[PDB]
C-alpha cells in the first residue's frame, strides 16, 4: 500500500 | 550488461555451489530467478543495498547476498535432483516497481546425481557428396554445449542448428549441428578444478577438424 | 529554506486541577526538522517527552507534537522550549490555562 | 478521504546515515510510522485499526520503506549534486504523495509532490500525466521522469495501490477513520476591553471552519486565529479570539463548521 | 499473477505472433523479455502504463491503454525470432519482484525444398517446411536460408517414422 514505486531525482 | 559467473557449473547432489552475478554498473538492486523448464521462470529472492529486500517460495537451503560494489552471490546447500536449472540474475537499476529489470547470461547450474555420470563429449564431423557439415557431439552430460563451429577460427552463425539435445537412454546427451559451404568446435562446460575425480570430465575445449 | 516555527503549548482539555492531562506542545510551521524540543516543568527539562511523527504540512513546513502525561495543578507552572536553526536562542513559551 | 505518505529523509553530515522518518496518514490520522533511528527498524502501527494487517504486510512495509530510505540516500546525493551543495548541510528531502477517494470509494484526485530544502522540488499535477517544477533541477528531475515515463507509474500506483489500501483501510476504520466541544469560556482582560474564547475540543477532521460572526457581520479583524493543533489522539483542536470592550458578551459569538456536527452550534456566553 | 494466454504458439516465417498477455490487479509496467533457446532473457522493453503502442526494430509492443492489460507483436516474425518471450509484472504490491508469465515458444517455418536423406551420418536435408538404436535430431533451420536439415546416426533409410541417395 506504499508505493512500491521509487522514481530517482 | 550483466556479467554472471559460473556459467555452466556441475557440481554434484549436497555441494554448496556459489553463484556469483555483477550487475550494470549503477544497478543497486539484484533478482535472482531459477529457470526450470518445469516451472519456468520462479523467483528466488532479490537483494538491494545488502539486504534481502524480496524473497520468493524456496527453502531455506537457497541463500544469497550482495556485496558492497552491488554485486551479488547466491548459494544453493544440499542440492537434490530438482535443481538442474538456469539460474538467472535480474539487475534493476533500483529496487521495487518501474525499474527495468536487466538480466544476466544465465548460471546453467546441473545437479548431476554423482560425478562419473559426466563425461566428455565424443566428437566427429562429417564429410559434405551433397555441402552439409555435421558435429555430432556424442556421449556428454550434462547439456552444457556452447558449440558454435569455428570453421577457421571464428564463430559463424551462417548454419548452425544446435539442437534445442536428444538423450541416448531416455541420461547420457548428445548433440549434432549443421553447417554449409559453397571443422567444427564443440565446448563442453564440464567439471573444475575444484570437483574431485575417482575414475576426469573437466572443460574440455574439443574440436574436429575437416 | 529556514522558516521560524510557530509553537503554541497547550492540553488536550481546559486545564483542570487533580486529574490526567497532556501538555501538547505541537511544534509546527519549521524547517528544516532538525529541531530539540523540552516541556518545561518550572524549567526543568523532562524525559517523558515522547513526541508524534514527524510530518509536513502542505507549504512544507514540518510540525511536531510532543505531549507529556501530568496533572494541571495552580502551584507548578508549565512551559515548552524549541530551539531551532532560525531561532537564534531557545524559544520557551509559558502554557497558558486559558489559551 | 484521502491517504496522505509524509516522508522526510534530513541528511546528516557525518552525524550517520540521514535520519528517513516516514509516515502514514489516511485521512488525517497517522496508522503507519517509519523511523530510520528507531530501533525495531520497522513498520510500528499508530492506529488500533492497522495493527489487526498481516505479517506479510508489515514485512512488505517496512522492505519498502527501507527502499524508500535508500531512494531518499541516492536522492539526497543526486540534489546535492544538482544544488552544487556541500556535503556539510543537513538537507532534508520532504515528499508526499497520495490519493483521493469519494464517499463511494472510487478514486477522484492522486497527489505526488516532492520538496527539496523546504521549497518546492517537483509535483504532481492534477491529470496525473505530467510534473510541476521549480529550479533547473527540477527541469533535471522532469526530465528523469518523463523520459521514463515516471509520472505514469506514479499515477499507477496512486489510482491502483493508494486507492485499494485506502479502501481497504476504511473497512478496516469504519469505527475510528470516519463534534467540537465548544466551551465558550471567557476571561477577563481589562475593565474596557476582553476577549472571548470558544473552546472547541476533539474534532475530527481538521478542517473546521471558526468564523466569529455578529448575526450577519463579518469579522477578521482582531480575530486572531491559530492552527490546526492536534490533541494527541488523531483528533484536531481549534479555537480563536476577539478583541471586544467587556460587557457586551452577549454580541460577540462564534460559528462553528464541522463535518461530524449535525448542525451549526453558536454559543453567546 | 499474469496469465500469457498463448503457452506455445508455432507460426510460420509470415506474421500474427500476437501473445496477449492477460492480467489483473493493473500493471505499472509489463516489460519484455525474447528467451532466446539456450539463453537468457533478453529485455526488449519496458512498457510503462502509457498506453500506445511501441514500435521497436520491426516488433510491435501493445500496452493496453487501460487497467490490466498488455501484448506484444512480431508483425513479420523471422527464423531470429524464435524464442520464448516472456511478460512481467513488477505489479506494486507484490512480494515476488517480478511475476513472469509462463512464456510463449515461438517457433517459425521458412518458406524456403527438394528433401533428401544422406561412424557414418545420415542427413535429411532440404526437405519441406511442413515435413514435421538409431538416433534421430529434430529439424533445424539454416539462416544462411535454404535450412530444415536433420540427422540420423547408429552403429540409409534412416528415418522410417524425399530422396534416398
Amino acid at each position: 500500500f506504499t508505493s512500491d514505486y521509487y522514481q530517482l531525482y | 550488461g550483466v556479467t554472471q559467473t559460473p556459467r555452466y557449473l556441475i557440481k554434484t547432489r549436497g555441494q554448496q555451489v556459489t553463484l556469483s552475478c555483477s550487475p550494470i554498473s549503477g544497478h543497486r538492486s539484484v533478482s535472482w530467478y531459477q529457470q526450470t523448464p518445469g516451472q519456468g521462470l520462479q523467483f528466488l529472492f532479490e537483494y538491494f543495498s545488502e539486504t534481502q529486500r524480496n524473497k520468493g517460495n524456496f527453502p531455506g537451503r537457497f541463500s544469497g547476498r550482495q556485496f558492497s560494489n552491488s554485486r551479488s552471490e547466491m548459494n544453493v546447500s544440499t542440492l537434490e535432483l530438482g535443481d538442474s536449472a538456469l539460474y538467472l540474475c535480474a539487475s534493476s537499476l533500483w529496487t521495487g516497481v518501474g525499474t527495468e529489470a536487466f538480466f544476466g547470461q544465465g548460471t546453467r547450474l546441473t545437479v548431476v546425481e554423482d560425478l562419473k555420470n559426466v563425461f566428455p563429449p565424443e566428437v566427429a564431423v562429417f564429410e559434405p557428396a551433397e555441402a552439409t557439415l555435421v558435429c555430432l557431439a556424442t556421449g556428454f552430460y550434462p547439456d552444457h554445449v556452447e558449440l558454435s563451429w569455428w570453421v577457421n577460427g571464428k564463430e559463424v552463425h551462417s548454419g548452425v542448428c544446435t539442437d534445442p539435445p536428444l538423450k541416448e537412454q531416455p541420461s547420457r546427451y548428445a548433440l549434432s549441428s549443421r553447417l554449409r559451404v559453397s571443422r567444427c568446435q564443440v565446448q563442453f562446460y564440464g567439471l573444475s578444478e575444484n570437483d574431485e575425480w575417482t575414475q576426469k570430465p573437466v572443460t574440455q575445449i574439443v574440436s574436429a577438424e575437416a | 529554506i529556514q522558516r521560524t516555527p510557530k509553537i503554541q503549548v497547550y492540553s488536550r482539555h481546559p486545564a483542570e486541577n487533580g486529574k490526567s492531562n497532556f501538555l501538547n506542545c505541537y511544534v509546527s510551521g519549521f524547517h528544516p526538522s532538525d529541531i530539540e524540543v523540552d516541556l518545561l516543568k518550572n524549567g526543568e527539562r523532562i524525559e517523558k517527552v515522547e513526541h508524534s511523527d514527524l510530518s509536513f504540512s502542505k507549504d512544507w513546513s514540518f510540525y511536531l507534537l510532543y505531549y507529556t502525561e501530568f496533572t494541571p495543578t495552580e502551584k507548578d507552572e508549565y512551559a515548552c522550549r524549541v530551539n531551532h536553526v532560525t531561532l537564534s536562542q531557545p524559544k520557551i513559551v509559558k502554557w497558558d490555562r486559558d489559551m | 478521504h484521502s491517504m496522505r505518505y509524509f516522508f522526510t529523509s534530513v541528511s546528516r553530515p557525518g552525524r550517520g546515515e540521514p535520519r528517513f522518518i516516514a509516515v502514514g496518514y489516511v485521512d488525517d490520522t497517522q496508522f503507519v510510522r517509519f523511523d530510520s533511528d528507531a530501533a525495531s527498524q520497522k513498520m510500528e502501527p499508530r492506529a488500533p485499526w492497522i495493527e489487526q494487517e498481516g505479517p506479510e504486510y508489515w514485512d512488505q512495509e517496512t522492505r519498502n520503506m527501507k527502499a524508500h530510505s535508500q531512494t531518499d540516500r541516492a536522492n539526497l546525493g543526486t540534489l546535492r549534486g544538482y544544488y552544487n551543495q556541500s556535503e556539510d548541510g543537513s538537507h532534508t528531502i520532504q515528499i508526499m504523495y497520495g490519493c483521493d477517494v469519494g464517499p463511494d470509494g472510487r478514486f477522484l484526485r492522486g497527489y505526488r509532490q516532492d520538496a527539496y530544502d523546504g521549497k518546492d522540488y517537483i509535483a504532481l499535477n492534477e491529470d496525473l500525466r505530467s510534473w510541476t517544477a521549480a529550479d533547473m533541477a527540477a527541469q533535471i528531475t522532469k526530465r528523469k521522469w518523463e523520459a521514463v515515463h515516471a509520472a505514469e507509474q506514479r499515477r499507477v500506483y496512486l489510482e491502483g495501490r493508494c486507492v485499494d489500501g485506502l479502501r481497504r483501510y476504511l473497512e478496516n476504520g469504519k469505527e475510528t477513520l470516519q463534534p467540537p466541544k465548544t466551551h465558550m469560556t471567557h476571561h477577563p482582560i481589562s475593565d474596557h476591553e476582553a476577549t472571548l474564547r470558544c473552546w472547541a475540543l476533539g474534532f475530527y477532521p481538521a478542517e473546521i471552519t471558526l468564523t466569529w460572526q455578529r448575526d450577519g457581520e463579518d469579522q477578521t479583524q482582531d480575530t486572531e486565529l491559530v492552527e490546526t493543533r492536534p490533541a494527541g489522539d488523531g483528533t484536531f483542536q481549534k479555537w480563536a479570539a476577539v478583541v471586544v470592550p467587556s460587557g457586551e458578551e452577549q454580541r460577540y459569538t462564534c460559528h462553528v463548521q464541522h463535518e461530524g456536527l449535525p448542525k451549526p452550534l453558536t454559543l453567546r456566553w | 499473477q499474469v496469465m500469457q494466454i498463448p503457452q506455445y504458439q508455432h507460426v510460420q516465417e509470415g506474421e500474427d505472433f500476437t501473445t496477449y498477455c492477460n492480467s489483473s490487479t493493473t500493471l505499472s509496467n509489463i516489460q519484455w523479455y525474447k528467451q532466446r533457446p539456450g539463453g537468457h532473457p533478453v529485455f526488449l522493453i519496458q512498457l510503462v502504463k502509457s498506453g500506445e503502442v511501441k514500435k521497436q526494430k520491426r516488433l510491435t509492443f501493445q500496452f493496453g491503454e487501460a487497467k490490466k492489460n498488455s501484448s506484444l507483436h512480431i508483425t513479420a516474425t523471422q527464423t531470429t525470432d524464435v524464442g520464448t518471450y516472456f511478460c512481467a509484472s513488477d505489479r506494486e504490491g507484490g512480494s515476488e519482484k517480478l511475476v513472469f508469465g509462463k512464456g510463449t515458444k515461438l517457433t517459425v517455418n521458412p518458406y524456403i525444398p527438394d528433401p533428401a536423406v544422406y561412424k557414418s551420418v545420415c542427413l535429411f536435408t532440404d526437405f519441406d517446411s511442413q515435413t514435421n538404436d538409431v538416433y534421430i535430431t529434430d529439424k533445424c533451420v539454416l539462416d544462411m536460408f535454404k535450412s530444415n536439415s536433420a540427422v540420423a546416426w547408429s552403429n540409409a533409410n534412416a528415418f522410417n517414422n524425399t530422396f534416398f541417395p
